[PDB]
């Protein structure tokens, strides 16, 4: 799609491989699909389905739209950067001290038992 | 039992269809060497079956599509089916 | 390539689609994009109180006591076993209140979601089984990190995974 | 023409975000 | 078994309390005894368990010498002798302001009453000593049974309207025609686990509904009917001497 | 669910209380409308309303299709034969009970009911036949049969003179966590073969048995 | 009223018969805080 | 003028109080002007004890703190602790989530047309420099960019017997080990059976006042 092209305009990346846009669509096509499929049960969910109840009308408003997009975005989807979790959880690690050694030139390994020692694997 | 299973993949009575040489840069790709040939040819063996395991599902379910009791193509309904019967995920292409 | 790329877009009917989209979007009181105003307003506790133009129902007038009651109990983690209904509830309250729900929980919840939770916990560790032994053993952390890293659609993303990995601490210490 | 390059600047948004918050840390 | 439902003549937890008494060596919970008492009947085969734990040798602990004194003080205000309440509470109350508002509240003079309870609990509150958890029921609602008994039903209007309950609807109800949507649906979530106070303001409004044609005469006939048959029950509960 | 407690008792044990059997007639009930979901989609999407047989054994699709042949052309092994070997007796009419179970199932006659009381709103243009009828006698039948066992096997994993009242005929094998904990045995997810997709993220998929 | 620990011993002593005793500070930390997360997001 | 030191900012940075007291009598916790207690819940106060035993300030004084003070009490803290067994004191300090902390109240009021992720971003980098103009800044040679006093080693070495040698530390932790720490009155508890266990005098003092 042309259009798909005029939006990789908008980050200055004219340099594509033409399979890009087929994929980003089948992309958008496959997510959108799932993400209005579960909406429309939530549809039927305030519309009280069981083994023969009562009918299944569509109306699709936003409320669901995001209720289905919500539970998506709870597995995926890179959140907003969580700084804080991570300036408390690096706090906790930042806190015991540095060894204040000096192995005197060289590298000091891990002891053998945590080493590798990277032989040719056999039975 | 296990221990004829490295008795048997030495000789050549059985050398899986996937050459030693492809195995041999996956091996190196996802990061392993061993000068031993049994482990390659063994994980070869068990792609080998995967491998087959979605071809039989692909047969079944194309057996079933009419006529249960211009030549057979594997098309995107059968593999839809069958990949979504594992935990492959789910194939909505498109046009437009 | 892009004055012809414009120029062709044009080519199509839906220029004029194109020529409306220059306004800013989302016409309402606002939706905010930033990063620090989620935090903050995902960190306060809410309240749900309500208006009363002419009757909003309920028969039970909405509190944030619970919010408070909520945020305070003995939670999982400090204590070494799983939370007896009670708990659970006490915490219930506060985060239906906290969202803009009212009413109370009614003590058929609680129970299902017990269950959920040991059926979740039965299947880590049997993942973790799985891993040490094929067939006199004992268990470490080290063993359900390679499991966690081996099947991560297990546990959902945040907070514990990230704590996991700051939580592997070495021999002497 | 050049009109629909300064007409193009939609600065999209989603719907909803999450937010990376254990109960513990709050 | 469900209510144990005798609740009938010499029953069967009335004859079982009143032999336990009569066998010393074993010493029923208090807090059990004064339930069984009061709930089913004999009170007075329960003030015999529950004087027998006090006096006499003491228990050796603390805890179950104060939890029987506290099992004990609620089944004199049960039975409205307040003498032997006041009596019990000046003989185990521990600071000088307390036992100087008892007594002043015993004899009725409630001016002097209520300012030795203003003045002990400011005793209080980041004052060294400890207090206890009773003789902090006695300071917060014996400040509001003099505020009551002076008439001060201004002050503990606001009071009540922040916790919120019972004493709201009965100082701000009768100290109902303009008010009664407030006033209807605040009865109805303390209706429920009724009592004989609660059905008198269930009937009133029902009738000063009727006044102004809102209510039916027919309904309180009804609703003095079931409310004198929950009266009935709370006098057939109480001693048959009385007082 | 008396049939199912009859089939809970064909399996092995007595003695479920109301509670396990509305619970197992929730689960079968379940299990079964899903089949006929899916076996529904599959046929209108080869293009046909009316439901078959030969979708619904390769619905199975599995070593479920030995078993199932047996059933219609009438209309591990050890150790099913040693514990029927241990069984062997009489007496009270001890042989006599087994059979009872065998031919009160769903299928027997009382086709009807057992059509109704699952889902039949679902189809509404067609209407499936009794062969398919019959064909459920047997799955669910197999179904309370398996949950016995894991049940059963889950519970034993687990490990003065009378004063005449306790009658001593009285015992207390089989509840709710029991066959949950056996249920989420079964949902073994899939044989673990279907979940290879080891390295990712997210997960979301329905099953049977 | 009603005359008045083992809940995760019974969730561990009923999955294996050979040992496999975890420990604690370690290991039980990790599924006590996997629940809480577990039952926060879902009642969310 | 450099004062952006630790034990200098106690040494100097003293004689007057827009402190935090605290007040200890070895059974309760205090400070301030508490109404209340607190006793040995270390739900909390170990909390707080674990950070004041080092000297950061928790990142959750900031707001109460700022709200109730308007001047002369931020910066930083210093805290007035005092025994019943003398007097004592010492200092806590910022941790960079104390900083993101200062950011948050902020959010409070104007969340539109503030660019919050900009203008909060620049403003550490100001703020940031500004707290500390003591860095020391200084290289000192290795024996790497030089030359002429390349050294010798003899870990990496190759016996003829045996094929190579290395450094690697020592613990004391050995295999099929123990792992790790442990997996961790009724008379009385019958006796007390349905036992089940000063705002009124805040709503009193206001109309008294009046």
């Amino acid at each position: 799609v042309r259009l798909l092209h005029l939006i990789f305009a908008t980050q200055n990346i004219y340099s594509y491989q033409d399979h890009v846009p087929l994929q980003l669509m089948d992309f958008a096509y496959r997510y959108t699909t799932g993400t209005l499929q579960d909406a429309t049960i939530y549809s039927d969910h305030a519309h009280a389905s069981n083994a023969g109840n009562a009918g299944t009308n569509a109306q699709l408003t936003t409320e669901d739209i995001r209720l289905a997009i919500a539970a998506r975005t709870n597995y995926q989807f890179k959140p907003v950067p969580p700084k804080e979790l991570l300036l408390e959880l690096a706090a906790e690690r930042n806190k015991k001290p540095l060894p204040a050694v000096i192995p005197t030139w060289g590298i000091r390994l891990p002891p053998e038992k945590y080493c590798l020692t990277g032989k040719d694997w056999v039975l | 039992t296990l221990e004829e299973i490295l008795e048997m993949m030495e000789d050549e009575e059985f050398t899986p269809i996937i050459p030693d040489a492809v195995t041999d840069y996956y091996l190196a790709k996802n990061g392993f060497e061993t000068s031993d040939i049994k482990i390659k040819r063994i994980l070869a063996l068990a792609t080998q079956k995967f491998i087959s395991d979605i071809a039989q599902d692909a047969y079944e379910y194309s057996r079933i599509r009419s006529s249960s009791s211009n030549k057979v193509v594997l098309t995107m309904d059968d593999l839809r089916s069958a990949l979504g019967e594992y935990g492959i995920n789910v194939k909505r292409p498109n046009f437009y | 390539y892009e004055r012809l790329k414009r120029d062709i877009l044009a080519l199509p009917v839906r220029e004029r689609r194109r020529i409306k989209a220059i306004t800013r979007e989302s016409g309402k009181k606002g939706m905010v994009n930033s990063v620090i105003t989620q935090t903050r307003q995902a960190l306060i506790p809410k309240v749900p109180v309500v208006t009363r133009p002419t009757n909003v129902p309920g028969n039970s007038v909405q509190w944030a006591q619970d919010v408070i009651h909520g945020f305070q109990a003995l939670l999982a983690s400090e204590i070494y076993e799983l939370p007896e209904m009670d708990n659970l509830r006490t915490r219930m309250t506060g985060i239906s209140r906290e969202h803009g729900l009212i009413g109370p929980v009614d003590d058929s919840v609680i129970e299902i979601m017990l269950i959920g939770l040991e059926q979740h916990l039965k299947g880590i560790v049997e993942a973790a089984i799985d891993i040490v032994k094929y067939r006199r053993h004992t268990l470490t952390i080290e063993d359900m990190y390679d499991t966690l890293e081996q099947y991560p659609y297990l546990v959902e993303p945040g907070g514990t995974l990230l704590r996991l990995q700051s939580v592997m601490l070495h021999d002497e210490d | 023409h050049q009109v629909l390059d300064g007409v193009a600047k939609s600065y999209p948004l989603p719907l909803e975000r999450k937010v990376i918050m254990p109960a513990r840390s709050r | 078994y469900h209510i144990r439902q005798q609740d009938a003549r010499p029953n069967v937890i009335k004859s079982l309390l009143d032999g336990v008494g009569k066998c010393p060596g074993l010493h029923l919970p208090p807090h059990l005894v004064k339930y069984l008492g009061s709930n089913y009947n004999a009170w007075y085969g329960a003030i015999k368990l529950l004087e027998e734990l006090s006096e006499g040798q003491g228990i050796d602990n603390q805890k179950i010498s104060d939890a029987n004194q506290d099992a004990l003080l609620e089944v004199y205000m049960s039975l409205q002798e307040d003498d032997m309440f006041y009596g019990t509470w000046r003989r185990r109350a521990k600071y000088f302001e307390t036992n100087a508002a008892l007594s002043y509240e015993q004899i009725g003079i409630w001016d002097k009453a209520l300012q030795l309870y203003e003045a002990a609990q400011i005793k209080a509150r980041s004052g060294v000593f400890p207090f206890g958890e009773s003789e902090y029921s006695l300071w917060e609602d014996h400040w509001i049974y003099c505020a009551e008994k002076l008439q001060h039903w201004e002050i503990l209007t606001e009071l009540a309207k922040h916790e919120g309950f019972t004493d709201l609807l009965l100082e701000c109800g009768w100290r109902w025609i303009a008010d009664r949507e407030p006033l209807e649906q605040s009865v109805k979530t303390v209706m429920d686990i009724p009592t004989p106070r609660r059905q008198i303001f269930q009937t009133f409004l029902a009738l000063q509904g009727f006044s102004q044609q809102k209510d039916t005469l027919q309904d309180v006939s009804r609703l003095c009917d079931e409310g004198i048959q929950l009266t009935l029950r709370k006098w057939n509960a109480l001693p048959q001497r009385v007082t | 669910m008396e049939i199912q407690q009859m089939m809970f008792v064909s399996g092995e044990t007595n003695d479920p209380p109301v509670e396990t059997t509305s619970l197992i007639e929730d689960i079968v009930r379940s299990q079964v409308v899903e089949i006929v979901l899916h076996s529904s989609q599959t046929a209108l999407s080869r293009g046909t309303k009316s439901i078959v047989p030969e979708d619904v054994i390769f619905l199975i699709r599995h070593d479920k299709a030995k078993v199932n042949r047996l059933r219609t052309y009438l209309s591990s092994l050890k150790r099913l034969k040693t514990n029927d070997e241990r069984t062997k007796n009489m007496t009270k009419e001890e042989y006599v009970h087994w059979s009872e179970c065998r031919q009160a199932s769903f299928t027997f006659r009382k086709a009807k009911r057992f059509r109704e009381w699952c889902g039949l709103s679902h189809l509404a243009e067609s209407r499936p036949s009794d062969d398919v009828i019959d064909i459920l006698g047997f799955l669910t039948f197999e179904m309370v049969c398996s949950i016995t066992e894991e049940a059963l096997i889950v519970k034993m994993l687990e490990e003065r003179k009378h004063l005449f009242d306790g009658p001593d005929k009285d015992v207390r094998p089989i509840t709710s966590g029991h066959v949950l904990e056996a249920w989420r045995r079964l949902q073994k997810r899939n044989v673990e073969k279907k979940a290879i997709r080891n390295f990712q993220g997210g997960k979301l998929r329905s099953r049977v048995q | 009223s009603q005359p008045s620990l083992k809940e995760l011993l019974r969730n561990v002593g009923a999955d294996e018969g050979d040992g496999e005793t975890v420990i604690d500070g370690d290991v039980e930390e990790l599924l006590l805080d996997l629940a809480d997360e577990f039952v926060t997001s879902v009642t969310s | 003028k450099f004062a952006e030191t630790s034990e200098e900012i106690l040494h100097k940075y003293e004689k007057f109080p827009p402190s935090l007291t605290f007040h200890i009598h070895e059974n309760h916790y205090r400070f301030g002007d508490q109404d209340g207690v607190i006793p040995k819940n270390s739900s909390v106060i170990k909390a707080f004890l674990e950070y004041v035993a080092r000297e950061e300030i928790p990142p959750a004084l900031i707001e109460v703190t700022k709200d109730a003070g308007v001047q002369l009490y931020e910066g930083c803290i210093i805290l007035r602790i005092y025994d019943h067994r003398k007097t004592y004191t010492t200092i806590l300090r910022p941790t960079q989530l104390s900083l993101y902390a200062d950011l948050l109240y902020q959010t409070d009021y104007l969340q539109v047309r503030f660019t919050d992720s900009l203008s909060l971003n620049i403003e550490t980098e100001i703020l940031t420099a500004s707290k500390r103009n003591l860095d020391l800044s200084v290289p000192l040679n290795p024996h790497r960019a030089t030359a002429n006093l390349k050294p010798e080693v003899k870990y990496p070495y190759y016996d003829p017997e045996t094929d190579t040698v290395v450094h690697e530390h020592r613990p004391d932790a050995r295999g099929n080990m123990v792992n790790a720490d442990t997996v961790d009155s009724d008379y009385e508890r019958l006796m007390l059976l349905l036992s089940d266990r000063f705002m009124r005098l805040r709503f009193v003092e206001a109309w008294r006042k009046k």
